[PDB]
């Protein structure tokens, strides 16, 4: 039927949106490199979690479709 | 003889009617089984979320997977159908001819 | 029966197309798995730089 | 420009084709009944 | 499906238009001993009684 959609969410991930965009440690050195790095890692982890959520949805959908096809 | 033929033809048609009915029931049962499996996965990872050792960020991923599973349950409930009839979407009573 | 033919072919082909979904998802997951190692390396190198 | 509701229009075409086919089936059945009745009447006359 | 590129949709459209051309051709060309059944709307009359 029409209007059947599974929506995968893609957010562009480069050094710019991740934070740093430029990293100095030799001194201007960033004030809190650890916090920025941890937040950058956390954003990646959140995107990975969303990805896992979408594989689960997709494989549940495909197994449902395969089950329904035999019945029809 | 005419009455016999009438009843015989009626029962022959009612047989195919009952086969259509069992097909409808099996198609419904498949979607119910899928919803069951989704619910079991939800209860699984809710059990993981229950413990206090999890941080807020981890609980965010757990909630995201909950929302994905609920959306899947919503879709399977809504857009499943047989013969163009949304069997699970709306509450209703369906009749099946069985006799002449 | 005619409409069941449409339903069956549509469902089968829809599952075939949905498989592309897991294809894209797993490729992206591999890409982020690749990226994560560099971030961890930078993280454990920053403490040395400090 | 991509059609707004492709599947709905295709299903409507399916319905139209099916109705036209069903009318043909009905007229075939009535014609066959007419032929057998005509043969029986010819034998009686 | 969103996974397809523009060329994929182009090939799909080519196949679709070839099909539709076949529907139009078969509708136009089918005829029974000089009468085009599907080329134009109409009715046919049959004598079944003396």
């Amino acid at each position: 039927n029409d209007g059947q959609t599974i929506t995968i969410d893609l957010k562009k991930i480069d050094s710019d949106t991740l934070g740093l965009n430029g990293f100095n440690v030799n001194g201007e050195s960033t004030s809190d490199p650890l916090a920025a790095l941890d937040d950058a890692i956390s954003q990646i982890d959140k995107f990975r979690s969303s990805l896992g959520a979408v594989q689960n949805r997709l494989d549940s959908a495909v197994t449902n479709l395969n089950n329904t096809t035999t019945n029809l | 003889a005419n009455r016999f033929t009438s009843n015989i033809k009626g029962l022959t048609q009612a047989a195919r009617n009952a086969n259509d009915g069992i097909s409808v029931a099996q198609t419904t049962e498949g979607a119910l089984s899928e919803i069951n499996n989704n619910l079991q996965r939800i209860r699984e990872l809710t059990v993981q979320a229950s413990t206090g050792t999890n941080s807020d960020s981890d609980l965010d991923s757990i909630q995201d997977e909950i929302k994905s599973r609920l959306d899947e349950i919503d879709r399977v409930s809504g857009q499943t159908q047989f013969n163009g009839v949304n069997v699970l979407a709306k509450d209703g009573s369906m009749k099946i001819q069985v006799g002449a």
